[PDB]
RNA sequence: AUCGAGAGU
DNA sequence: ACTCTCGATG
């Protein structure tokens, strides 16, 4: 591998180092040998990160591969939209997917939750727990028909 | 899902879409036919009625007309029924549903809608032939191109409707992205060729064309500049001229490789106050680059002049164009005699390198390279020799190609193609790959069945060394074929896979909003983020600067 | 006489290959332009139709009957059917034709524009005469017949021009050349090794003087001398066809001038 | 109302980059041995070659619209053959004792190399070129 | 009062870069008329590149990485729209599992 | 499905010329090549009009009523 | 709950949204043969009268922006800044 | 007319990939495009 | 469908006059004259020979959009002349060029055989 | 469009004057651009044009019969023998004004198709109209003089851009917009409209 | 007679193939540059060669003029376009009465032609015209 | 109402 | 397992 590190004298300049590459994962026991960096050893999967080095550890992994996926086509996007996405995954303590079981178990509204995958079922847990949907969200707005609080809706207008 | 949050909808068009170079950028040339059906409801006023009433009087079926009339009580007097409907005088506090016109406000969008900007406001124009037109430089944000692409149209109906599309949401507020903090839309095709050959220095201009120029853009001042030449013919640059176009308080300074305040391959970019030094305008200056005349423009002067901009731009290049002229024949894929000679040996040099591991491995002697099989070192050796062969082969050629080479002058552009398109038309094609390996055994030990099995040489695993022009052999087009069958299937997966991924991710953020207290939170009041993007920043208003505290000597640092 | 001159050199019945010296290019432009464009004549503008048994279309036979050429050389005294006052058509704006043909044998009967039938007053003027330079005698093919097959038909040729429809041309071809030499550097040759035996030299070459390698150092090369053609179709002769094309042009000239004298 | 600048140059390499109506020159002024100039020049208009003697002038003189001719009849400083007009952009100290000076004449470059120049190579728009025999 | 220290932070790096003695008056020659102007002129130029309470984010982060993922299509990894769908699906059973010491 | 009076691109009058045209190569016995420069026309898209004109109706003649 | 005239953090700047749809209600009652508090110097559209009744803060309409806990400030488009 | 005559239709490792033994039998090129590429050949 | 008839090329609709023109405003001694129904075949012979005149500063024209059948020429005139007179000496210089002409031919056309 | 793979729209009308002109006098009966050229590698277009240009002048068939030793070359060497420019480009003149264009160009007989899929065929456009029976919103198809789909895709756009207002008068007043009676304790649709 | 067997698939696998029997099968013994790249001789034991090689293909792509020269999905798209293109589909349409057919007014052969376009007969029965084409940038339209 | 071929990036 | 147009059946 390369890399920019000062010179003595101030200049960035091109130290080569020497970095080993692996095939398979155990984290809890790589970082604790002798001639290692642990300060540095990093792993493609986030996953363990989180287990071992705790959540907000895991947050940056979990972006810092996300942008590998991007940036290695040639495409720049501007941080803040993907460190939202890793940002909401990561706030419930945990990881939190992006499919049905992570964001669509988390006590948002009912309603919110029906206009995606399993619809039929989250109105019948709905229906018997008794629910009460809060109606601030975008997706039961528009089911209703309403002022969504966005942009135009999100403040009120008097005299 | 199908009815509640994606309903189907009254006062809506759909049409096929083409190109016109002569319309506004933040325009679309709704057809006739269309804006005789579309209609909205205007309410009468002392301010309008004059008009209006012409229009009740024009009737629904000559253009700046009108259907429908609605009074008092509700009640829907029929503009083309009714005996009534030459007579009528218009009663303040009623409205007259009204034939769409020249200059309102629309949101007109393409499928699929993956983007803010694949729904933009624009600004209507009538027009005669049934296809939405628009300008080519709002393509990208959209992604059409004019091979069929249909394209819908929604109107507004409400007072308030229309300023949240002609506020929020129309083409000029859009052309700086927050996606990428860059802008979304450049200068393409014809006009970028363009843009370019007119800008070299070789490139003269005598006055009667330039007075044309002059005038074809619209904020000319009327102010015929002073010729660079004035000795025995007083020619301008094309720079020249194309510093009209460019407004002023604009200021711009690039530096690529060979790059000297002198730049003698017209390098980089240099201008000064709506004025164009030395450099040649190309993508890097003028497409939808960063530091992009476009993101300068847009944030110095404002939104409605780099609008405006595009236009000018635009209407110069592509008229000097068409007094100029450009083609591409298949001369423009041949290359020089001794140089197919010298291709030609660049691979049989290749192949027997090939050649040479594989009988050094048939001997046990190659050495694999720890972690992975003798066969794995033996294959990717092979794979690596051919992709520097075509890679070589096709250097080879980017040489010949003189700098009148049509091909290459695209290429130069940044209009269309690259160096891997002339090696393919000029050189050899290459390996052809198959799930990220050079081409199966499908038949037993043996490729297809003009082969002998057990054979690992070139030819019979899928390279194929002949050109796209000299023409490819049998097996080297069936191979060919297994390639882009491939190429194929995984693109219509590729767009399955993600149009899934681009509704996850939408519905699980979706609600996430900055609140007026600059943290940023979901329906629940649950904080996300404590500041948006961790400085409360638009990333629309945001641009690549560098830190020069950070590089250098610590001597040049206090130097 | 004055300034723009003439030199016929090739002249048959549908060509005239001239020369044009002492003009402007604008001009030369603006004549050949014209001369497609705007010099008007005779073709069938309504078809009417009685019985049409054959395998073609109805508005398949139309169209090809528009396309026929007509005599065109009086057609400066007729009308233009949106300028006369009457109803429809008359004889003062018009000029009707009639088809009738009806397979009769078993071999096959054809339908040329040589039975082309004028019926309507011509007034005693050169107009609407199906145009035949065909050798055997008959003009275009319009259509064919089996045994038992009809068409009967009504045409109505009308006045009109290049603009409005193609088939109101005068003129096919408008062979046009300036400076065969690349004396003025109007183009820039594009060459694999040499620009000179990689094009070949037209036929305009011999009247005119090479370069004589060096001889660069003065300036201000404009063009005189343009090298034409005008193929002719038959509606008019050719000679007509450049001169109402130089008359046409005129008078286009003269209708804005007054346009002034209107203002 | 006036001239700036003066010399007798004489030119070295003559320099087609790529380029068949424009070479630009390095050339070297007799006279004063800390002097030398560069030159973008159509050389379809005005010709030039190896081991050449050129005269040279700014200026800035003899803005609206221009007008062309009816000046076959009027004041021209146009004794000279080849004859620009730019806008200056850098005044770039070689340091010392010496400086250099840069003109586009709508991207046909020029340098210039001295230090009179000083009191007499102004800041600004205004500069022909005129350059003669 | 302490978050508005931190947001700001890196902005001022530059601008103290930027607008430091040496420079403003050797390397740009300004003056105090035009100095005073760049002042009150980068402050509204900042005061304006602000987040407007409304902006829907929550979907333009969404939209904004949902699209060039659309744009994908084709040194021994999962890479890719595979890589991606790996990856917000929060994958125990990955396939390209690889540590990389130093 | 008879023969295109006037070519597209150019208008010189063709319908007239190909019973001749056809009558040159099958009888003087002569290559499409000459048959096309003969008969006047000298242009290719005047040319390829007629090399090309391909002529069904001689074949839904073939259909009785 | 409430909030004073002082204790206001809430950018004293104006919204693009704010904006937007102040200039929508006010196209909309101009549109509505209501009263218009300016002078034309001579135009008819809605909203472009409404531009010019905001360019000369004669708009007499109050934003009520909300905070996310359930409370909220008050804001006259005499206060609120137009940058933009 | 004579492309859909000679047409061939598959229901449902990995089919959709130009196999090595289709060469002579099944057209390369003929096929179409998207959510049925490859299982539809044409002889 | 939404085509318009051919004739709405060189036929005058319904209050609409072959020249209207415009006193141009950013400009001195400056005219710009619309021309209906009409195109490159006179717009172009206009501007080739409104440069002749010695005493012309400027003159151009454009065909804005091609659908539609009008054309702008823009005229700016020496401290003295006014364009109108500049445009009909223009049109009169050409007419006679093309009289010329048209008897020039007619003459030599006679000479030949056929 | 053309024969391999390179699909186009018209995008005007423009008449024999207006084109290009050859110095034969030929005008072209379509022009495509040249920057589809490049990226789709469509290399027998060009092929075709050189030899369907060499056999229309000597009046012989085409033979682009695939695996062949017929050569670019070899029709080169012939186009020449027939006195144009062995790579098929011709000087052109800007039929607007006269003027050569400088650059010449690429000019042939090309095979090209017409394909179904014309506009007058598409060109739908609504303005409110019929509705479903059992929704109460517009009808698909226009062959009905149906509505368009303003999908939950378009929805996230317009939730994107910040416009609120749009969304509900797209999702309401054009579509599914309705009243019903609602009871102010058990808050349901069972209420009883005496309406009068 | 014994010259031509059925071979499917299985077969196949058993055999070997030469792809022109010419240059495949005369004894070894100068190159017009221009002329494509085909490989050898390399093989002694050719039981039955292929009787020619466009017979890879299929009824759509043997109408495309030079596929050889020409990017591999290219060619696909042709495949699934000359089966929207507009042309005669039977002599009889004038008698056959089916919702939605188009024909072309003046249907030409084409002038580069394919060996197999002879039993396809697309001469006989064109789809498409012969258009003069220019490739140029004119108005940008 | 239920299924079957094609559009575009 | 985006929006589209067409063409068919109990
Ligand atoms: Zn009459
Ligand atoms: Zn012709
Ligand atoms: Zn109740």
């Amino acid at each position: 591998y390369d890399r920019k590190v000062p010179s003595p004298t101030g200049e960035y300049v091109k130290e080569p180092e020497w970095v080993l590459e692996t095939d398979g994962v155990n984290l809890s026991e790589v970082m604790t040998v002798p001639g290692i960096d642990p300060t540095r050893i990093y792993t493609n999967s986030f996953i363990d990160i989180m287990e071992v080095l705790g959540i907000e550890a895991g947050r940056a992994a979990l972006y810092k591969e996300v942008y590998n996926v991007i940036a290695s086509d040639g495409s720049y996007v501007n941080y803040r939209h993907m460190a939202l996405l890793v940002d909401v995954m990561t706030t419930q303590g945990g990881l939190t997917s992006v499919t049905r079981h992570g964001f669509n178990r988390s006590n948002t509204g009912a309603l919110m939750r029906c206009s995606f995958e399993e619809t039929v079922e989250i109105l019948f847990e709905a229906g018997a727990s008794a629910e009460l949907d809060d109606c601030r969200g975008v997706s039961e707005n528009v089911i209703l028909g309403q002022m969504a609080p966005i942009g135009t809706g999100a403040f009120d207008v008097m005299i | 899902r199908g009815n509640l949050m994606g309903k189907r909808v009254d006062f809506s068009a759909r049409t096929v879409i083409s190109g016109d170079p002569n319309l506004e950028l933040d325009q679309v040339g709704v057809p006739k036919s269309i804006a005789k059906t579309l209609t909205y409801p205007e309410v009468v006023t002392p301010y309008n009625i004059d008009r209006l009433t012409q229009l009740v009087r024009n009737g629904p079926n000559e253009h700046p007309g009108a259907k429908y009339v609605i009074r008092d009580s509700g009640d829907r007097i029929d503009l083309r029924y009714s005996k009534r409907a030459g007579d009528i005088q218009l009663q303040y506090g009623w409205k007259v549903e009204r034939h769409i016109m020249d200059n309102d406000p629309v949101l007109f969008n393409r499928q699929p809608s993956l983007h803010k900007m694949s729904m933009m406001a624009h600004r209507v124009k009538v027009i005669p032939y049934s296809t939405f037109r628009l300008n080519l430089s709002v393509t990208s944000p959209y992604n059409a191109d004019f091979d069929g692409d249909e394209m819908n149209l929604h109107v507004p109906q409400s007072e308030e409707t229309r300023a949240e599309l002609s506020q929020l949401c129309a083409v000029p507020l859009q052309i700086v992205s927050p996606q990428s903090n860059k802008p979304c839309m450049g200068i393409v095709q014809d006009t970028l060729c363009g843009i370019r050959k007119l800008t070299l220095r070789d490139t003269f201009i005598e006055l009667d064309q330039v007075l044309n120029m002059l005038y074809w853009v619209p904020d000319w001042d009327g102010v015929i500049p002073t010729p660079a030449i004035i000795k025995p013919k007083p020619l301008w640059s094309g720079k020249q001229i194309l510093s009209v176009a460019i407004p002023n308080g604009i200021h711009l300074q690039r530096f690529d490789e060979g790059t000297t305040l002198l730049s003698p391959k017209d390098n980089g970019m240099l201008i000064i106050d709506g004025q164009i030094i030395f450099g040649v305008v190309e993508k890097k200056t003028v497409g939808s680059s960063n530091g992009g005349l476009i993101h300068v423009v847009t944030r110095e002067k404002g939104p409605q002049v780099c609008a405006k901009l595009f236009g000018n731009i635009q209407k110069v290049v592509n008229f000097w164009l068409l007094h100029n002229g450009f083609s591409t024949g298949i001369g423009d894929t041949i290359a020089d005699g001794p140089t197919m000679r010298e291709i030609t040996e660049t691979i049989a040099e290749a192949k027997k390198k090939v050649l040479d591991v594989t009988k050094e491995a048939q001997a046990n002697l190659l050495t694999a390279k720890h972690g992975m099989t003798l066969r794995e070192s033996f294959e990717d050796n092979v794979v690596r020799f051919l992709n520097e062969a075509r890679d070589k082969a096709g250097r080879l050629a980017e040489v010949n190609l003189k700098d009148l080479n049509n091909v290459k002058q695209m290429v130069m552009a940044g209009s269309k193609g690259s160096f891997i398109n002339i090696a393919q038309m000029s050189a050899c094609v290459g390996q052809q790959s198959v799930e990220g390996k050079r081409i199966a055994f499908g038949f037993v030990d043996r490729t297809l069945p003009h082969f002998s099995k057990d054979d690992y040489s070139p030819e019979s695993k899928g390279f194929v060394e002949n050109s796209y022009l000299r023409g490819l052999t049998p097996q080297e087009f069936f191979f060919h074929a297994m390639g882009g069958r491939e190429g194929l299937i995984d693109t219509a997966v590729k767009t399955a896979e993600t149009g899934y991924i681009q509704r996850r991710l939408v519905k699980a953020l979706e609600d996430i909003m900055v609140h007026y207290d600059n943290t940023t939170r979901n329906s629940l009041g649950n904080v996300i983020q404590f500041i948006y993007g961790e400085d409360g920043m638009d990333a629309a208003h945001i641009e690549k600067q560098s830190l020069d505290t950070i590089g250098g000597s610590d001597a040049a640092f206090e130097k | 006489e004055e300034g723009p001159q003439v030199k016929i050199r090739e002249a048959s019945k549908d060509n005239v290959d001239f020369i044009l010296s002492n003009v402007d290019l604008a001009m030369a432009n603006s004549l050949r332009r014209v001369m497609i464009a705007e010099i008007p004549t005779l073709a069938i503008d309504s078809v009417e139709v009685e019985t049409n048994t054959t395998v073609l279309a109805d508005e398949f036979i139309a169209h090809r009957l528009g396309l026929i050429p007509l005599q065109s050389m009086d057609i400066e005294q007729l009308e233009y059917s949106r300028d006369c006052f009457c109803e429809d058509h008359c004889d003062k704006c018009s000029v009707v034709l009639t088809l009738q043909a009806f397979g009769e044998s078993e071999s096959t009967t054809n339908v040329y524009s040589k039975d082309l039938v004028i019926v309507s007053n011509l007034m005693g003027r050169n107009i609407g005469h199906p145009i035949i330079q065909d050798k055997e005698g008959n003009g275009v093919l319009i259509c064919k017949l089996r045994k038992g097959q009809e068409l009967k038909l009504t045409c109505v040729a009308k006045k009109g021009i290049a603009k409005e429809h193609a088939k109101w041309g005068p003129a096919a071809a408008i062979e046009f050349e300036y400076d065969p030499w690349n004396k003025l550097k109007h183009t820039d040759y594009w060459y694999e090794q040499d620009s000179a035996k990689e094009w070949p030299q037209s036929k305009n070459c011999e009247y005119e003087d090479p370069p004589n390698e060096g001889d660069p150092f003065d300036y201000k090369a404009q063009a005189d001398t343009f090298y034409m053609n005008v193929e002719s179709v038959g509606s008019i002769p050719v000679d007509q066809v450049v001169v109402r094309g130089i008359d046409t042009l005129q008078k286009k000239v003269a209708s804005i001038l007054l346009a002034l004298t209107q203002m | 109302s006036n001239t700036l600048f003066d010399d007798i140059f004489q030119v070295s390499e003559v320099d087609p980059g790529r380029y068949n109506k424009v070479c630009r020159i390095e050339a070297a002024s007799t006279t004063q041995d800390q002097c030398k100039l560069t030159l973008d020049i159509n050389v379809e208009l005005f010709p030039v070659a190896a081991q050449d003697s050129l005269t040279v002038t700014i200026a800035s003189s003899l803005t609206r619209s221009w007008r062309p001719p009816q000046a076959g009849d009027r004041s021209l400083a146009d004794d000279y053959d080849y004859v620009m007009y730019g806008t200056a952009y850098k005044f770039e100290e070689v340091s010392k004792d010496l400086i250099a000076v840069y003109y586009s004449f709508g991207g046909l470059l020029m340098r210039l190399e001295g230090n009179y120049r000083n009191l007499n190579n102004l800041k600004q728009e205004n500069a022909y070129l005129l350059i003669r025999r | 009062q302490n978050a508005q220290r931190d947001a700001v932070t890196l902005f001022c790096c530059l601008l103290r870069s930027r607008l430091a003695t040496r420079r403003v008056l050797q390397e740009y020659r300004l003056t105090k008329q035009a100095f005073d102007w760049v002042l009150s002129n980068i402050e509204a130029q900042f005061l304006r590149s602000v987040v407007h309470p409304g902006e829907m984010v929550g979907v333009l982060a969404a939209q904004s990485i949902g699209e060039p993922a659309t744009q994908m299509t084709l040194k021994k990894v999962t890479s890719g729209v595979p890589r991606l769908k790996e990856i917000l699906n929060v994958a125990k059973n990955m396939k390209t599992p690889s540590l990389t010491v130093y | 499905m008879i023969v295109p009076v006037r070519c597209f691109s150019c208008g010189k009058v063709v319908g007239d010329k190909w019973e001749s045209y056809l009558n040159l190569l099958q009888e003087d016995e002569l290559d499409e090549g000459t048959a096309l420069s003969r008969l006047g026309l000298k242009r290719y898209c005047c040319r390829r009009m007629i090399l090309t004109h391909v002529d069904l109706i001689e074949k839904f003649l073939r259909y009785n009523p | 709950k409430a909030i004073p005239k002082d204790q206001r953090a809430t950018t004293p700047y104006m919204t693009k949204y704010e904006r937007a749809r102040i200039l929508g209600t006010r196209a909309l009652q101009i549109s509505m043969n209501a009263p218009v508090f300016v002078d034309l110097e001579g135009e008819t559209d809605p909203l472009r009268i409404a531009m010019k009744e905001l360019a000369e803060k004669k708009i007499p309409l109050v934003i009520r922006r909300y905070l996310p806990d359930g409370s909220f400030e008050d804001w006259s488009v005499e206060e609120l800044i137009v940058d933009l | 007319t004579l492309s859909h005559l000679r047409r061939t239709n598959t229901p449902i490792a990995k089919p959709r990939q130009l196999h090595n033994t289709h060469w002579g039998l099944v057209c390369p090129a003929e096929t179409p495009e998207g959510q049925a590429c490859g299982l539809v050949k044409n002889l | 469908m939404n085509a318009p008839d051919r004739f709405e090329l060189f036929l005058l609709g319904e209050g609409e006059s072959k020249l209207k023109i415009d006193p141009d405003t950013k400009a001195p001694n400056a005219v710009v004259i619309t021309f209906e129904k009409e195109d490159h075949t006179l717009g172009n012979l206009i501007r080739a020979e409104l440069l002749n005149d010695r005493k012309v500063l400027f003159a151009a024209y454009k065909v804005e959009h091609p659908f539609f059948a009008r054309f702008k020429l823009r005229i700016q005139t020496t401290e003295g002349y006014d364009p109108k007179d500049a445009l009909k000496n223009a049109c009169n210089s050409i007419i006679n060029k093309l009289g010329a002409l048209k008897t020039n031919f007619e003459t030599e056309w006679n000479l030949q055989t056929l | 469009a053309s024969r391999h793979g390179q699909k186009g729209t018209i995008g005007i009308t423009y008449r024999r004057e207006d084109m290009p002109f050859t110095a034969e006098g030929i005008v072209p009966d379509l022009i495509i651009n040249p920057h589809a050229i490049p990226s789709r590698m469509t290399v027998a277009h060009l092929i075709e044009c050189l030899l369907s240009k060499v056999a229309a002048l000597s009046g012989n068939e085409g033979d682009a019969s695939p695996f062949t030793d017929i050569t670019v070359e070899g029709i080169s060497k012939l186009l020449r023998e027939h006195g144009y420019q062995s790579r098929g480009f011709e000087v052109m003149y800007n039929g607007h004004t006269g003027k050569k264009l400088m650059a010449q160009i690429f000019f042939g007989p090309t095979y090209y198709q017409r394909l179904r899929h014309m506009v007058d065929d598409k060109i739908h456009a609504r303005a409110r109209g019929p509705m479903q029976v059992l929704t109460r919103q517009p009808v698909e198809g226009r062959s009905r003089d149906g509505g368009l789909r303003f999908g939950e895709m378009e929805r996230d756009c317009m939730i994107a851009h910040g416009a609120a207002s749009f969304l509900k008068e797209r999702l309401m007043e054009a579509s599914d917009a309705f009243r019903v009676h609602i009871c102010g304790i058990c808050g349901l649709m069972t209420v009883i409209a005496k309406l009068n | 007679e014994g010259l031509v067997e059925y071979i499917d698939a299985e077969e196949e696998e058993s055999i070997l193939i030469a792809m022109q029997p010419e240059d495949l099968e005369p004894a070894e013994a100068d190159v017009d540059p221009a002329k494509r790249i085909r490989v050898s001789h390399h093989a002694t034991t050719f039981t039955h060669c292929e009787i020619h090689p466009s017979m890879i293909l299929g009824v759509a792509a043997s109408i495309i003029p030079f596929p050889d020269h020409n990017q591999s999905p290219r060619n696909t798209y042709q495949s699934a376009m000359g089966k929207q293109a507009m042309g005669v589909f039977l002599t009889n349409y004038n008698v056959r009465m089916d919702t939605m057919a188009n024909i072309l007014y003046y249907p030409q052969k084409p002038l580069g032609t394919t060996r197999a376009m002879e039993y396809l007969k697309f001469r006989e029965l064109p789809a498409g015209q012969n258009a003069i084409v220019a490739i140029a940038c004119y108005s940008g339209y």
